């Protein structure tokens, strides 16, 4: 049994992180998100995965070949010279999925959840049709496309892009199980699968829906990145509670890499993930922030809800609030205030940013 | 024998100083650590032959004013008396109403100083220019920008005799780049025109600029003395910060023991910093340029203080950044809180210095200026107060940006 993963294709959201490393390669709780997907994947038992990449991603080749060695599962590399979208990747690697008539996973990169792979297999064998979708609850139906579910079977009736009608609570969760007849239907053109191909096989009613129980987030967005980091540290608290780091000046669920350093007399608040090699200095308050690797946060700073990029240098008495994403190698000078500042990489900030704007 | 008349205002004149003037009178507000008319009393007591310093205003005598009068009489070895007017009589009506107390003992001349100015106070140069020429009115004037002069009282003079030929208090057009500093030297003869003005009001309230200076200009009675020293007008509450900056620069020559130095068991210090001896500052704090600390102020560890005035009794907790702010009496700022203002100075030489109206607003929007905390204002932990005015005895709970918190 195989699995295709949709990755590359320049995530336009969280763009100050995407400009340096690719979107599946940025670290989500001291681990890349593609690592999360392929580790849970290999816990499922899939012997080889294929990931389909249109952006030329040589460090992705590099890390993925090293992790071919690390994991024990094979990894195949479908290479795309134009953007083929998200159905075109199935049709370019289509003979590798036509090798064996057995249902395959198709996964989106930007989703984090608790991954119920064998329960998905159990459901796809129970309902016995072409395609199975995963769905989830979202409180906000006016943001995402809804999918109507009848009870005790989970069959789709219709698939609706648009909100604001309230025909469903359930939202697509980015996990599909597809048969080879679905890939037989997919064509080479750069069309996306969920705009056209899922609509027609929802019109024939082949498509069925499986429900998660909890903890889902697509983190393609920086505020959704921070919310998914909060939910992942919740799930990590009541799954492996000895992996979160406990201390006297540590509040809530805090994940600290062993290479990270935390200074004296500082209050690391709730839902904080510090990367490898981070130097947190003396008297820094960090709540709800994700500090990626090699970033140094100097003394007496305050940080709430922030994405600090790789090799950053946040100065002294700096206040950062309102999801200000710093890119790679951003040097914030001392005694500044950043609110909403999406800062592009290799920037030096010497002025306060009082309202949300993009710094370039 | 010389005298000095410091025209302090009253409670109506201090309303523009409002969040700081709610507890103490605007003349007794400490700029660079000492109250703002103690600079005038300091400079007048340095003049040889100065017998008396009179303060004319319509404040009622309460405990801060009388305590200041006793402390100034003990410190400067001079009688400092407060003459309270029965009504607000303007800038010249208090001089005319108290003419018998001013001319008592027959002084050679008497200075007239507006209490809201920050100057280097060149009273000896002005006195000697007067002792050479002996005219009724001598004005102190300074050069200003062409755009800024429309805010102040412009003086058109003749450069040979230094005699003002025209005076307009707030002209809509440019008439002169020389502005009135609010420092005057009066002869006893100068109380003779004021009387005539008073009689023209009967056929009480005399404005010295509009009724006396503009009307007698060009007739040989008013003369100008021009200086290049520091000068500022303290009108709003945030102007006192710029006056504090100027006075701390003046302290390098005038009171070098008042500025704070680098001490191995003490805080880091950049620029000119005044710290009161009663104040306890932690050694991890750094106190940046133009910072004044009052008595009994506890400053925690890691506190950044830059371009600020911290009034007496205030507490800054740990890792608190305070920039361009005035922290009121007994007002407490919690840990990791940021009290920030935008620099706004009332200097007549800067072309895009602000136009200094009564309104703090523009198009509904509050203008970005000095953050002012009133007395006994509690700022909670990890909360930003940016460009805001907080009225006294207020306990905040969240961050406020660009507001007036009533
Ligand atoms: N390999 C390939 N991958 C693609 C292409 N277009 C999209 N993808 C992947 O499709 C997956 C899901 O699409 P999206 O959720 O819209 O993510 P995205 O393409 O990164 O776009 P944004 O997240 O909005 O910036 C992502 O993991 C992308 O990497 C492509 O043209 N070539
Ligand atoms: N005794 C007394 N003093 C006053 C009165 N009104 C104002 N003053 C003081 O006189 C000084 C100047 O008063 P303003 O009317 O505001 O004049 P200005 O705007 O400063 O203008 P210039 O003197 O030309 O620089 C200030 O120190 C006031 O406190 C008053 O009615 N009685």
């Amino acid at each position: 049994m195989k699995a295709l993963i949709l990755v590359g294709g320049y995530g336009t959201r969280l763009r100050p992180l995407t400009l340096s490393t690719p979107k599946p390669l940025v670290d989500f709780c001291n681990k890349p998100i593609l690592l999360h997907q392929v580790e849970a994947l290999a816990a499922a038992g899939v012997d080889h995965v294929i990931l389909a990449v249109s952006y030329m991603s040589q460090v992705l080749e590099k890390e993925m070949k090293a992790q071919e060695q690390r994991l024990g599962i094979r990894i195949s590399m479908s290479h795309e010279e134009e953007p083929l979208g998200t159905a075109g990747p199935l049709a370019l690697a289509r003979d590798l999925l036509s090798e064996t008539a057995d249902p395959f996973f198709v996964l989106n990169s930007d989703v984090i959840c608790d991954f119920p792979f064998q329960a998905m297999v159990q459901f796809h064998r129970h309902h016995g049709q072409e395609g199975s979708i995963l769905v989830t609850k979202v409180e906000e139906p006016s943001k995402y496309g809804v999918v109507v579910c009848e009870a005790d079977t989970g069959r789709i009736h219709r698939f609706v892009e648009k909100p604001q009608v309230f025909v469903s609570n359930k939202i697509n969760a980015g996990m599909y199980i597809l048969s080879p007849a679905v890939l037989q239907r997919i064509q080479l053109q750069p069309t996306s699968i969920e705009k056209e191909v899922f609509p027609i096989m929802a019109k024939e009613g082949q498509l069925y829906a499986m429900e998660l129980q909890g903890f889902w987030m697509d983190i393609g967005q920086p505020k959704d990145f921070l919310t998914g980091m909060c939910l992942f540290l919740q799930s990590l608290r009541q799954k492996q509670p000895e992996r979160l780091c406990s201390g006297p000046g540590i509040v809530g669920n805090v994940l600290v890499d062993p290479s990270a350093r935390i200074g004296q007399n500082c209050s690391i608040g709730p839902n904080v993930s510090l990367g490898p090699g981070v130097v947190v200095e003396d008297g820094v308050c960090i709540r709800r922030c994700t500090v990626l690797r090699d970033a140094r946060i100097r003394s007496h700073s305050w940080l709430e809800s922030c994405i600090v990029g790789w090799r950053c240098r946040v100065g002294q008495w700096v206040r950062m609030e309102n999801v200000t994403v710093l890119g790679e190698d951003v040097i914030v000078n001392d005694e500044l205030y950043l609110n909403g500042a999406s800062v592009l990489p290799h920037k030096s900030i010497g002025e306060s940013v009082p309202e949300p704007r993009i710094i370039m | 024998m010389l005298k000095a008349v410091i025209l302090i205002g009253g409670p109506q004149k201090g309303t523009r100083f409002r969040p700081l003037s709610f507890e103490v009178p605007k003349p007794l507000f400490p700029v660079a650590g000492v109250p703002m008319i103690q600079h005038h009393i300091e400079a007048c007591a340095q003049v040889p032959g100065m017998q008396e310093i009179l303060l004319i205003g319509f404040y009622q005598p309460d405990e801060p004013l009388t305590q200041f009068l006793e402390a100034a009489q003990q410190e400067f070895n001079l009688p400092v008396r407060y003459l309270q007017e029965f009504a607000p009589l303007g800038t010249g009506g208090g001089l005319y109403h108290f003419r018998d107390q001013i001319l008592a003992g027959s002084p050679e001349a008497f200075f007239v100083l507006n209490a809201d100015v920050c100057s280097d106070f060149p009273l000896s140069a002005m006195l000697e220019a007067h002792r050479r020429q002996r005219h009724p009115f001598l004005l102190l004037g300074t050069t200003a920008n062409r755009t800024q002069s429309l805010n102040y009282g412009c003086i058109v003079e003749n450069p040979q005799t230094h005699e003002v030929l025209h005076y307009v208090e707030k002209p809509s057009t440019f008439i002169s780049d020389i502005i009135n500093c609010g420092i005057y030297l009066f002869s006893p003869e100068a109380l003779k025109p004021l009387r005539d003005v008073f009689q023209r009001n009967q056929q009480g309230t005399i404005r010295l600029e509009q009724d006396v200076f503009s009307a007698l200009a060009g007739q040989g009675q008013i003369y100008v003395h021009l200086t290049d020293g520091i000068w500022s007008q303290i009108k709003s509450a945030g102007s006192a910060l710029y006056a504090s900056r100027l006075y701390l620069s003046r302290y390098q020559d005038t009171h070098p023991e008042r500025l704070a130095k680098h001490t191995p068991g003490g805080p880091w210090i950049r620029g000119n910093v005044y710290i009161h001896p009663t104040a306890k500052v932690a050694p991890s704090a750094v106190l940046g340029p133009n910072v004044s600390i009052g008595k009994g102020v506890t400053v925690g560890e890691g506190v950044r203080l830059r371009e600020s005035i911290v009034l007496h009794g205030a507490t800054l907790q740990e890792h608190t950044c305070v920039l361009h702010s005035i922290v009121g009496w007994g007002s407490t700022v919690g840990r990791w809180a940021r009290v920030e203002g935008t620099p706004s100075d009332p200097n007549p030489n800067d072309p895009r210095a602000r136009m200094d109206s009564e309104s703090l607003f523009k198009d509904g929007k509050l203008l970005p200026a000095i953050t002012i905390l009133g007395c006994r204002v509690r700022i909670p932990a990890e909360v930003l107060i940016l460009n805001s005015i907080v009225l006294p005895h207020k306990e905040l709970s969240r961050s406020f940006t660009n507001q007036i918190i009533l």
